[PDB]
Parts: structure tokens; C-alpha cells; sequence
């Protein structure tokens, strides 16, 4: 209860944040996708402005 | 397709005024050779007229 002595638990616990560092480490965020789609607009743009200087 | 056709219309551009810079020249020596023959009798027109 009062309990003791307190040898235990507590290196029981760092052992548990490798694996809630490893669970969690693999999510995916619904942003980083909106963000792929802009660098594909400028790039070809820029290919068409290279296609443009092709011209001119 | 925007950049193809962005080919093909720079070689009937440039194909359509390489030779409007032929005949744009060729027209100024035929008017400069026109009144070489007219000026020639102009001048023998002034000794026609002026003995009279």
C-alpha cells in the first residue's frame, strides 16, 4: 500500500518508450501528401518554360 | 500536345520569312533596273525637246 522501497517498476519503464518510440514512429500524416503535388506543378511548368526557351 | 505543336510551328515560321527576306530584295534591284532603262531615255527626252 505506503508501499516501499522502490527498486522495481521504474526501470521497467524506459524499456516500454522503445517500444511506444517504434509503434507510433510509423504514422502518416494526411498533410504531407497536399505538399507532393505542389512541387509537380512547378517542375513541369518550368520544363515547359525550358520547352518555352526551346522556342525562344 | 502544347509543346509539340510548339515544334512544328517555328519551321513554317521560319520558312515563310527566309524567304520574304529573298524577295523583299529581289523587288530592289528590278525597280532600281526599271528606272535605269527610264531614266536613260529621260535624259536624250531633254535634248529631243530642247532643239525644237
Amino acid at each position: 500500500d505506503t508501499s516501499t522501497w522502490f527498486i522495481t517498476i521504474t526501470s521497467m519503464i524506459m524499456t516500454l518508450f522503445i517500444l511506444f518510440q517504434l509503434k507510433i514512429s510509423n504514422y502518416s500524416y494526411p498533410a504531407s501528401p497536399e505538399s507532393i503535388e505542389l512541387k509537380t506543378q512547378k517542375h513541369s511548368t518550368p520544363w515547359e518554360m525550358k520547352w518555352t526557351k526551346i522556342y525562344l | 500536345i502544347d509543346l509539340e505543336k510548339s515544334q512544328q510551328a517555328l519551321v513554317q515560321k521560319r520558312h515563310y520569312l527566309f524567304d520574304v527576306q529573298r524577295n523583299n530584295i529581289a523587288m530592289a534591284l528590278e525597280v532600281t533596273y526599271r528606272e535605269r532603262l527610264h531614266r536613260v531615255y529621260k535624259e536624250i527626252k531633254n535634248r529631243l525637246d530642247y532643239h525644237i
